[PDB]
């Protein structure tokens, strides 16, 4: 059907170690994963609107500024309650 | 007490809300029911296959064929059905093994995180496990955990020991945190800090070995005021 | 050493049992749903063979790093930490590991085989382990409960000692000695592993087992199962469908049965791998982001700390 | 055992705790040691 025809052609193709997913967009950014494909490459909807695939991000980069002699004490405590 | 209470109370309120509106966090309980229903459903649907015979109805095979052969078609159906039953029971066994695992895990998690304050990190819940609470659920159990989560830092500057009278006084229960100015308050995990009497310290050795010692005074709470 | 995964694989049922043979396919349909569930079960296995990895090398929440100056009182662990030079940022130990544990593929692919790639490629996995480790070096038993608090490293080893039962004193005094003992021991580790007294053994069985099973499967696609031949084409080039049916069914039955056997084995193995990964998940969050007084549940003798290391398809703990 | 300043420790004043029962405290040195 001419509706399957758009999903075999076009300029929207991004080869991956996973495969040749089409109907996507390989943006240069990195976000947290959503629908997981494989070999990192994740995909999700966004904002004018289109499924994007992105090299997933593991988290915000931190650096516990540790010196050689500085200890850090917590000075207030929040009692959470979690579920399992 | 009140300010700890308030937290506890409000937070229980959240546990409700996060499991009250429509955030489906009860996925793990739903999956079991879904899998079982699917298995039974497939087992029932398997009755509409003829496994290579003329039809899948027993009353139909007898009414169009003669018993010399009929046995072959019948045996075909028999074999097919039998295999299906085998598959169902085998997958049931395998799933039952997993449910048994999950059980034993839970049973432990009970004993420890509900009849005790088991320490082992991330076996009661993120943080330190103050206490817990069990709550039963359709075909399963739901644990609530009440934990201790530190926040709001202070990056002070510690030392390792305090040499005062040519001898090295190591810290008893805290990690001596000489805050910026008067280098001697001796804390403990939280922040309450007090002055270094010779009762939150314990003397040991001489002031050359533990590298990093920083001298000042270790106060003695006995002599210089009650000299009568 | 501890296995935490399994090569996720499936097999397009139909094209396995039947090869393109329309008549075969048709005859197969007749056998009910009996291989939708097959494929489904394999897929379930795969999903689990991923969530496993998530459970173990992902209980951090914030990738940390390390200061540019190595003022640690003396410990020279630049083994376990990542080394810039090597391409995928990998510790020397991790490297030795990879190179040791090593293993057609596209050929058995040409039978219906498929080996899906993991969602967590190696570099990412490394990155996680590096994070954890770094956190430990400069957060102690805290980056696993709440925020991350800097504690000087001598100053941290002391509190672990205090845990063991010796009082801080010891560590702070004979620091030099314990430094050297640690140093040299880490040194020995690379040797012991890099030698070959069945080192990364358990991580190898997983492979060998899987491969072997798959191979058995493929080979079974050559057995006439007590039928005229076993190529499907020669049947359909010497016979008319009336008689073809007989042989075709013989085959189909045999092949299906084989596929059954395989998937059942795979399931029973995936259960074991899941158990191993759960044991890992604990081992990590009880003997890597915290000390533990469970004798031997972290290693022989009293336990000071641990260090995780990533290895192909498995975790390698340095206790 | 008798309440002394050896098995207890001091922290704060006595209007914050609920139910603090303000009633006596002995001390090790307070006897003849206090000559
Ligand atoms: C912790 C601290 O020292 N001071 C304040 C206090 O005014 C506050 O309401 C309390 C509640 O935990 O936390 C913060
Ligand atoms: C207590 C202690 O050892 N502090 C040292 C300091 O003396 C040294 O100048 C600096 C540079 O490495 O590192 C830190
Ligand atoms: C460092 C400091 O301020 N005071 C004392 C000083 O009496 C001492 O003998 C000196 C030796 O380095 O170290 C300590
Ligand atoms: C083992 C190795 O690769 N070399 C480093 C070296 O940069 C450093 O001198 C040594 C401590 O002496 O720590 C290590
Ligand atoms: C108990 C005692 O002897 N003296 C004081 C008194 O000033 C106080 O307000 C009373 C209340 O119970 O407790 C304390
Ligand atoms: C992504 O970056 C590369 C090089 O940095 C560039 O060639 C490419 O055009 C960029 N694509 C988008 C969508 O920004
Ligand atoms: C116990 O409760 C009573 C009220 O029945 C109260 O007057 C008393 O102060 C309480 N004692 C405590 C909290 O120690």
């Amino acid at each position: 059907t001419p509706t399957w025809r758009v999903y075999s052609t076009g300029s929207n193709v991004f080869q991956t170690r996973a495969g040749c997913l089409i109907g996507a967009e390989h943006v240069n950014n990195s976000y947290e994963c959503d629908i997981p494909i494989g070999a990192g490459i994740c995909a999700s909807y966004q904002t004018s609107q289109s499924i994007i695939a992105y090299t997933m991000s593991l988290g915000a980069e931190n650096s516990v500024a540790y010196s050689n002699n500085s200890i850090a004490i917590p000075t207030n405590f929040t009692i959470s309650v979690t579920t399992e | 007490q009140k300010l700890i209470a308030n937290q506890f109370n409000s937070a229980i309120g959240k546990i409700q809300d996060s499991l009250s509106s429509t955030p489906s966090a009860l996925g793990k309980l739903q999956d079991v029911v879904n899998q079982n229903a699917q298995a039974l459903n497939t087992l029932v649907k398997q009755l509409s296959s003829n496994f290579g015979a003329i039809s899948s109805v027993l009353n139909d095979i007898l009414s169009r064929l003669d018993p010399p052969e009929a046995e072959v078609q019948i045996d075909r159906l028999i074999t097919g059905r039998l295999q299906s039953l085998q598959t169902y029971v085998t997958q049931q066994l395998i799933r039952a093994a997993e449910i048994r695992a999950s059980a034993n895990l839970a049973a432990t998690k009970m004993s420890e995180c509900v009849l005790g304050q088991s320490k082992r990190v991330d076996f009661c819940g993120k943080g330190y496990h103050l206490m817990s609470f069990p709550q039963s659920a359709p075909h399963g159990v739901v644990f609530l955990h009440v934990t201790y989560v530190p926040a709001q830092e202070k990056n002070f500057t510690t030392a390792p020991a305090i040499c005062h009278d040519g001898k090295a006084h190591f810290p008893r229960e805290g990690v001596f945190v000489s805050n910026g100015t008067h280098w001697f308050v001796t804390q403990r995990n939280f922040y309450e800090p007090q002055i270094i009497t010779t009762d939150n310290t314990f003397v040991s050795g001489n002031c050359d070995v533990v590298i990093g010692i920083v001298n000042n005074t270790v106060y003695d709470p006995l002599q210089p005021e009650l000299d009568s | 050493i501890l296995p935490v995964s399994m090569t996720k694989t499936s097999v397009d049922c139909t094209m396995y049992i039947c090869g393109d043979s329309t008549e075969c396919s048709n005859l197969l349909l007749q056998y009910g749903s009996f291989c939708t569930q097959l494929n489904r079960a394999l897929t379930g296995i795969a999903v689990e063979q991923d969530k496993n990895t998530q459970e173990v090398f992902a209980q951090v929440k914030q990738i940390y790093k390390t200061p540019p100056i190595k003022d640690f009182g003396g410990f020279n662990f630049s083994q376990i930490l990542p080394d810039p030079s090597k391409p995928s940022k990998r510790s020397p130990i991790e490297d030795l590991l990879f190179n040791k544990v090593t293993l057609l593929i596209c050929a058995q692919k040409f039978n219906g085989l498929t080996v899906l790639p993991p969602l967590l490629t190696d570099e990412m996995i490394a990155q996680y382990t590096s994070a954890l480790l770094a956190g430990t070096i400069t957060s102690g038993w805290t980056f696993g409960a709440g925020p991350a608090l800097q504690i000087p490293f001598p100053m941290q080893m002391a509190y672990r000692f205090n845990g063991i039962g010796v009082t801080q004193n010891v560590l702070y005094e004979n620091q030099k000695l314990i430094a050297n003992q640690f140093n040299s021991a880490i040194g020995k580790i690379q040797d012991s592993l890099s030698s070959t007294p069945s080192a990364l053994g358990k991580l190898q069985d997983v492979v060998n087992q899987n491969a072997q099973a798959l191979n058995t499967l493929v080979k079974q696609l050559s057995s006439n199962f007590g039928a005229i031949s076993s190529v499907l084409n020669d049947i359909l080039s010497r016979l008319d469908p009336p008689e073809a049916e007989v042989q075709i069914d013989r085959l189909i039955t045999g092949r299906l049965q084989s596929l059954q056997t395989y998937v059942t084995q795979q399931l029973i193995r995936a259960a074991e791998i899941r158990a191993s990964a759960n044991l890992a998940a604990t081992k990590m969050s009880e003997c890597v982001l915290g000390q533990s007084k469970r004798v031997d549940f972290c290693g022989k003798g009293y336990h000071l700390m641990s260090f995780p290391q990533s290895a192909p398809h498995g975790v390698v703990f340095l206790h």
